[PDB]
């Protein structure tokens, strides 16, 4: 079995730019790799075939190169539309992989998140349920960390973390996390704490609450 | 005019099995291999394997080989991807395609198949409200926590739609068999509380349509 | 297969008619470069007979494995002179070959 390393697997890039994608297999795969494109919510689809033959419908701005074991898939003046994903694939031998995928996103200013943090609503208290909520929105680029702490302690039964996609208006990233508690462990406790760790700064953006104090 | 047709959206119970078809026209499926690719949400394709419905050979991901079943009735242009003893780790899009060394290559539309033991169940819409402290700068964000629904889709929209720009409703999040979605919108301090900020949720599944206003809560003041 | 055994056997029965190189001449038969994923009958520059050029199949493993198994009886009036491979082993080894030569 031939396993294919691609690299990167995220790629930030602006419009105009030319741009390198990478696809190493795991043993020699005699030019049998294609490329595949994916937009946000479609089926992939035929880019390149044989290492370096245009798929139909495929603008030169695309091409692809490579012999034995390394392969890549350039693209020339990036477009609007070229953001996306991108998967290699080998036809050498089964079972035909694909790699891990490149994800090609917007490149803009790095920002730090904006980090809200919201106690449990009291119609949901009166359910019987918990959910301690905090939003770091708008930060780039898109890799981050929250850690919530209950008196000091890290939390991490009861997380549930969601991210959205790049925005469509200011190409920043957010996410929302949410640490649910039934209303009786939420009052054996007193401060409820979501921190946020960006590249923006090794200082984390820390927001809390206490239970007990107003 | 070559089409891949594939069947629709799928809710099984765990430990249960399921059969996907893939429907071609405008080619006939003994010209070239039929494949079957997993995607988890978010993540990359995972091919599983593929039929030569000519020779009726098969081939697999050794990752898959207790799993799925790839077949073909040549006698009616359809391919078909069986799943076994199905796990939460099933849960995915599967896609079809149709394509060996050439340009030849077309995909079906995929289809979604969602494993879990719930039942229809409405979601609950709680509000976020800023406390004061927070409440004390150019602009305020508000929010909607909208928790344990089944299944998706759930919609959501700021006073009607008219507040678009600000918004952020993240992927709902499957745990434990019930969804979770959120959404965040950031409005001027000069509007909130003055002005009203409502998050309308809907759940067609559970006919379910809830305007939820958000109020000042207890230790966050001005209006 | 196994390449290695694929090229012995190809240069024992295959290379007095065919080559597989890139640019590769045409001899009694066509040169085989890009045979993978192309249909029958279509290396240019080549005069087939409408038998190889109407087979109307793609080259591929599962093909290439009953054509070079009993060529006259896959494509019947085939100009093509050979008898076959029998050895089912035999046919893969070669065929293997025939990928990594034909597309490199
Ligand atoms: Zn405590």
């Amino acid at each position: 079995d031939i396993q294919m390393t691609q690299s990167p697997a995220s790629l930030s890039a602006s419009v105009g730019e030319t741009v390198t994608i990478t696809c190493r297999a795991s043993g020699n795969i005699h030019n049998y790799l294609a490329w595949y494109q994916q937009k946000q919510g479609k089926s992939p689809q035929l880019l390149v075939y044989n290492a370096k033959t245009l798929a139909d419908g495929v603008p030169s701005r695309f091409s692809g190169s490579g012999s034995g074991t390394q392969y890549s898939l350039k693209i020339n003046s990036l477009q609007p539309e070229d953001f996306g994903s991108y998967y290699c694939q080998h036809f050498w031998s089964t079972p035909w992989t694909f790699g891990g995928g490149t994800k090609l996103e917007i490149k803009r200013a790095d920002a730090a998140p904006t980090v809200s943090i919201f106690p449990p609503s009291s119609e949901q208290l009166t359910s019987g349920g918990a959910s301690v909520v905090c939003f770091l929105n708008n930060f780039y680029p898109k890799d981050i960390n929250v850690k919530w702490k209950i008196d000091g302690s890290e939390r991490q039964n009861g997380v549930l973390n969601s991210w959205t996609d790049q925005d469509s208006k200011d190409s920043t990233y957010s996410m929302s996390s949410t640490l649910t508690l039934t209303k009786d462990e939420y009052e054996r406790h007193n401060s409820y704490t979501c921190e946020a760790t960006h590249k923006t700064s090794t200082s984390p953006i820390v927001k809390s609450f206490n239970r007990n104090e107003c | 005019e070559v089409q891949l047709q594939q069947s629709g959206a799928e809710l099984v119970k765990p430990g249960a099995s399921v059969k996907l078809s893939c429907t071609a026209s405008g080619f006939n499926i003994k010209d070239t291999y039929m494949h079957w690719v997993k995607q988890r949400p978010e993540k990359g394709l995972e091919w599983i394997g593929r039929i030569d419905p000519a020779s009726g050979n098969t081939k697999y991901d050794p990752k898959f080989q207790d799993k799925a079943t790839i077949t073909a009735d040549t006698s009616s242009n359809t391919a078909y991807l069986q799943l076994s003893s199905l796990t939460s780790e099933d849960t995915a899009v599967y896609y079809c395609a149709g394509y060996d060394y050439g340009n030849f290559d077309y995909w079906g539309q995929g289809t979604t198949l969602t494993v879990s033991s719930a039942e229809t169940t409405p979601p609950s819409v709680y509000p976020l409200a800023p406390g004061t402290a927070a409440l004390k700068s150019s602009m305020v964000t508000l929010g909607c926590l909208v928790k344990g629904y089944f299944p998706e889709p759930v919609t959501v929209t700021w006073n009607s739609g008219s507040l678009s720009s600000g918004v952020h409703t993240f992927p709902a999040v499957l745990q434990s068999d019930l969804y979770t979605l959120t959404s965040s919108v950031t409005v001027p301090s000069s509007t909130w509380p003055s002005q009203t900020v409502t998050c309308n949720v809907a759940h067609p599944a559970s006919s379910t349509k809830v305007d939820k206003k958000i109020v000042p809560r207890n230790c966050g003041g001005d209006c | 297969g196994d390449v290695e055994k694929g090229k012995k056997i190809f240069v024992q029965k295959c290379a007095q008619c065919h080559t597989v190189e890139k640019g590769g001449k045409h001899k009694t038969g066509p040169n085989l470069h890009g045979l993978f994923g192309r249909k029958t009958g279509q290396a240019p520059g080549f005069t087939y007979t409408d038998a190889n050029k109407n087979k109307g199949i793609t080259w591929k493993e599962e093909t290439l494995m009953e054509y070079l198994e009993n060529p006259k009886k896959y494509i019947p009036g085939t100009k093509m002179i050979f008898a076959g491979i029998k050895k089912k082993t035999e046919r893969e080894d070669l065929i293997a070959y025939l990928k990594k030569a034909t597309n490199e």
